[PDB]
């Protein structure tokens, strides 16, 4: 009923955050900010009305069912997670986090087949690594015998590196041993701005 | 020309000077006699907006009924805010009379006569009256008693149905009697009788109306989720005594979707220690009077709340509501609003 | 000035019940409903229900019907929350809230200007389970002109956290230990990786040292190229 997007914004101070929320029903929509380790705060209510204490850099707008919170000239105190709300219903949230700008860097992509030690257990984990890339935005898709995979994968991302300002991501495809021994080609496909084309790293089960 | 406005209304009634009954005594000093030949003017080509949920007439009637009760139903002991007030508490004659509210000079009451008018929005048939109809200041929860019926269909009323915090008033078009009795010779134990055939047919009609407002979802009734006894039970005053009746049987989902065709009897009890609806604390009264205590009332409305939450099921659940006695006056004052002439 | 103060955080086991309090001040307590909202990391905020102080009238969220009870004390102007049959999913920070607009005559419940400071609650088993550690092996041929990636997969442990060092902390450059993910089984897993020169694969020994204080587990694992 309330669909907030995007999940994450990675921005520098001074830039503008644009956070949207689509509702399936018109009514008074409110926006909340939750700073780290602090209680949520009313930012906007009734779509565009600013709560007391909220500077005019925050502004709410609406186009049809789409409500937007735009935060201009981002300051330190603006980062955190934002939520849209309608009655008792809330959006999934939008995490606005500090990003330090650097040149684009394509990820170094590696894939790791399941250990033979793990295959004795009955489960198979295939790991794909995306190393030292920028910007944060990246997509990883798993393919097993050229079939797109959904719901059997989990990702994890590092904090932006203090030194080289890059990110690194790890995706894990998880299959039963039986299911794993059914197929041959295991591949993960990485799309990222630094790549002129999506890059696929793959291995064929059984052969070294 | 006129405009919406708020002013100090006055009261009219047919209170008897010889009557020792409480509502009569109050209205004698607070109100004027009624007009034998009232004047109603139907307005053609006139469309007005109404809002029963923002009608300050309700506020003034509330003040009155509070004043009436404070100056009449004095407890033996009044427990409020940490202190104790021990007064005299003789038994009283208690039977609500009709009360008319009227506008002073320069003002007038607009009345909405759309037969299917739901409480808010525009009205086509607008008439101009000086006073409202006679409204009995019946204080109760869950069920509206002795009120006026809806002319045509059963009307659903809410400030906003999509807001689960807003009370729903169900306005019936056919009344169902509720016959409450404390027999002679446990003195505090009592009961209410309701015709199961008539009620369940009405209740079924109610769910059918509710379907029209909730996308043909399954309409389920449930007992109150919690709160004080005054709201988790059908609370009302009959002949001075404070009744608490259990309405679980009244909202039998089985009977609205065989065998419940019979007499519904609700378990009630007369409590001497009550929570004051005027909004203070607890009040203690004398034990009930001897002999048969009996009140037969018209159930003319129902107070409901609707369940909410981040669910996804295709059934809406409703529970008996009330507690905000202002809503009681809203249900009778819904078709009126005050306007000032120029 | 409107204030809502909540009781302190607590920890619970699955199956327990919990009660928390919210003391209100700075306004006429009976005029407005008090709400309970819980925030868990990576989940939508969840409205649990409201309570109107006048009669203690309550409205519980459908999915919590039966497990939750909201009460109030009029004198101490304190609202109370109770949640029974706790499980892992109940782990969250619990807030009481009240609407911005509240007069003696009217209110709007849902614009939550006023929040209590929050009451963190953790529900978890007292049981611990040490990690399984599997090597993430480099590659087949040693490309003497590039760098290789290796690491170890630290799977199925409970609870948090585990730490990973390489070669007893001697190897730090190029190391990436990822934040753990919570698996469907209710157990955690993470990976630690490091990039090294490919030319050093038949010379240098690489060992990941996994530490899991709750299960009192320290395990070293040697990550070497597969032989075929
Ligand atoms: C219902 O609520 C919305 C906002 O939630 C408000 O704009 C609208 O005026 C309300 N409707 C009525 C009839 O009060
Ligand atoms: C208004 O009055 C006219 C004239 O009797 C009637 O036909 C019409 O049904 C009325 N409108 C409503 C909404 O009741
Ligand atoms: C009452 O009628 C108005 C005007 O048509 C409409 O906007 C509102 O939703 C209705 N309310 C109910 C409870 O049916
Ligand atoms: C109850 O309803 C009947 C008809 O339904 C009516 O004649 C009677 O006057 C009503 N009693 C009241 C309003 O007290
Ligand atoms: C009351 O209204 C319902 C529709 O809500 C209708 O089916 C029924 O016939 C009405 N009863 C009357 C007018 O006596
Ligand atoms: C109400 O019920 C009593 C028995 O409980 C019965 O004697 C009496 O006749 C009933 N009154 C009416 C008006 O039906
Ligand atoms: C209930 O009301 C019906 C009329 O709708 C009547 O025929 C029946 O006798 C009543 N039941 C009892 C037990 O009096
Ligand atoms: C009402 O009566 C039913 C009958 O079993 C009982 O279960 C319920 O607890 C009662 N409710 C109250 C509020 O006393
Ligand atoms: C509803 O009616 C059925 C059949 O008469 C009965 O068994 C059941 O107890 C009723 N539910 C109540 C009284 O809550
Ligand atoms: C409803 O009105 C009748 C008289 O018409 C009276 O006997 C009965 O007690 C009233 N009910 C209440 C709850 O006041």
């Amino acid at each position: 009923v309330l669909t907030q997007s995007p999940g994450t914004l990675s921005l520098s101070p001074g830039e503008t955050a644009i956070i949207s929320c689509r509702t399936s029903q018109y009514g008074s929509l409110a926006w909340y900010q939750q700073r780290p380790g602090q209680a949520p705060r009313l930012v906007i209510y009734s779509g565009s009305t600013r709560a007391a204490g909220i500077p005019d850099r925050f502004s709410g707008s609406r186009w049809g069912p789409d409500y937007n919170l735009t935060i201009s000239n981002l300051e330190s105190g603006d980062f955190g997670v934002y939520y849209c709300q309608q009655y008792e219903f809330f959006g999934q949230g939008t995490k606005v986090q500090v990003d330090i700008k650097r040149t684009v860097a394509a990820p170094s992509v590696f894939i790791f087949p399941p250990s033979d030690e793990q295959l004795k257990s009955g489960t198979a984990s295939v790991v794909c690594l995306l190393n030292n890339f920028y910007p944060r935005e990246a997509k990883v898709q798993w393919k097993v015998d050229n079939a797109l995979q959904s719901g059997n994968s989990q990702e994890s991302v590092t904090e932006q590196d203090s030194k080289d300002s890059t990110y690194s991501l790890s995706s894990t495809l998880t299959l039963s041993k039986a299911d794993y021994e059914k197929h041959k080609v295991y591949a993960c496909e990485v799309t990222h701005q630094g790549l002129s084309s999506p890059v696929t790293k793959s291995f064929n089960r059984g052969e070294c | 020309v006129w405009k919406d406005a708020d002013t100090t209304l006055f009261c009219a009634s047919d209170a008897k000077a010889h009557e020792t009954e409480v509502h009569n005594v109050w209205a004698t000093h607070a109100c004027v006699p009624t007009d034998p030949n009232p004047q109603e003017i139907h307005l053609e080509n006139v469309t007005e907006n109404f809002n029963m949920w923002k009608n300050n007439m309700v506020e003034q009637m509330q003040e009155d009924v509070i004043s009436l009760w404070d100056q009449s139903l004095q407890p033996c002991v009044k427990l409020t805010g940490g202190s104790v007030i021990k007064q005299a508490c003789p038994k009283i004659s208690f039977d609500p009379i009709p009360i008319h509210y009227c506008t002073p000079a320069g003002y007038v009451i607009l009345k909405c006569n759309d037969k299917n008018f739901n409480g808010t929005g525009p009205c086509k048939n607008v008439s101009s009256v000086q006073c409202t109809h006679g409204i009995k200041p019946v204080v109760s929860t869950q069920l509206l008693l002795n009120g006026s019926l809806a002319e045509e269909e059963i009307i659903i009323r809410s400030e906003n149905l999509t807001n689960n915090a807003k009370t729903i008033i169900v306005h019936l078009n056919k009344s169902v009697e509720i016959n409450c009795t404390r027999p002679s010779n446990d003195i505090r134990k009592a009961y209410c009788e309701i015709n199961g055939t008539k009620w369940n047919k009405v209740l079924k009609q109610v769910t059918e109306k509710l379907k029209e407002h909730f996308n043909n979802k399954t309409i389920i009734f449930q007992p109150p989720s919690g709160g004080d006894l005054e709201i988790t039970m059908h609370h009302f005053n009959c002949r001075g005594e404070f009744f608490y009746c259990n309405t679980t049987q009244l909202f039998n989902n089985t009977c609205i979707g065989k065998g419940c065709n019979g007499t519904i009897t609700l378990p009630c009890k007369i409590k001497q220690i009550i929570n004051m609806w005027q909004g203070t604390g607890q009040a203690m009264y004398a034990p009930p009077i001897d002999g048969k205590i009996n009140c037969v009332s018209n159930i003319t409305g129902i107070l409901l709340t609707r369940d909410g939450g981040a669910n996804n099921t295709s059934n809406e659940t409703f529970r008996p509501g009330g507690g905000n006695i202002k809503d009681n006056w809203r249900s009778e004052l819904y078709k009126y609003k005050v306007v000032q002439i120029e | 000035q409107v204030r809502l103060s909540q009781s302190g955080g607590q920890m619970k086991k699955p199956g327990d019940s919990m009660r928390i309090s919210c003391r209100a001040s700075g306004y006429e307590f009976i005029n407005c409903p008090i709400n309970w909202i819980r925030l868990a990391p990576g989940k939508r905020p969840e409205w649990m229900g409201w309570m109107k102080p006048r009669w203690g009238a309550v409205s519980y969220a459908r999915q919590l019907q039966g497990r939750v009870t909201m009460t109030r004390d009029m004198y101490s102007e304190t609202a109370f929350l109770e949640l029974r049959s706790l499980t892992s999913d109940d782990t969250a920070v619990y807030f009481c809230t009240r609407g911005k607009y509240c007069t003696a005559r009217d209110y709007y419940n849902w614009d939550f200007e006023h929040w209590g400071q929050g009451t963190p609650v953790t529900v978890s088993s007292a049981s611990t389970k040490g990690p399984s550690v599997f090597p993430l092996a480099p590659s087949s041929k040693s490309t003497s002109g590039g760098t290789a990636a290796l690491g170890c997969l630290v799977k199925d442990y409970f609870p948090e956290p585990v730490t990973v060092s390489w070669n007893s902390g001697a190897l730090t450059s190029g190391v990436h230990t990822f934040p753990a993910v919570l698996q469907s089984s209710g157990l955690y897993s993470l990976s630690s990786v490091v990039t090294v020169p490919s030319s050093s694969l038949g010379t240098q020994t690489y060992i990941c040292n996994v530490n899991h204080k709750p299960s009192n587990t320290k395990v070293d694992k040697k990550v070497e190229p597969k032989s075929c």
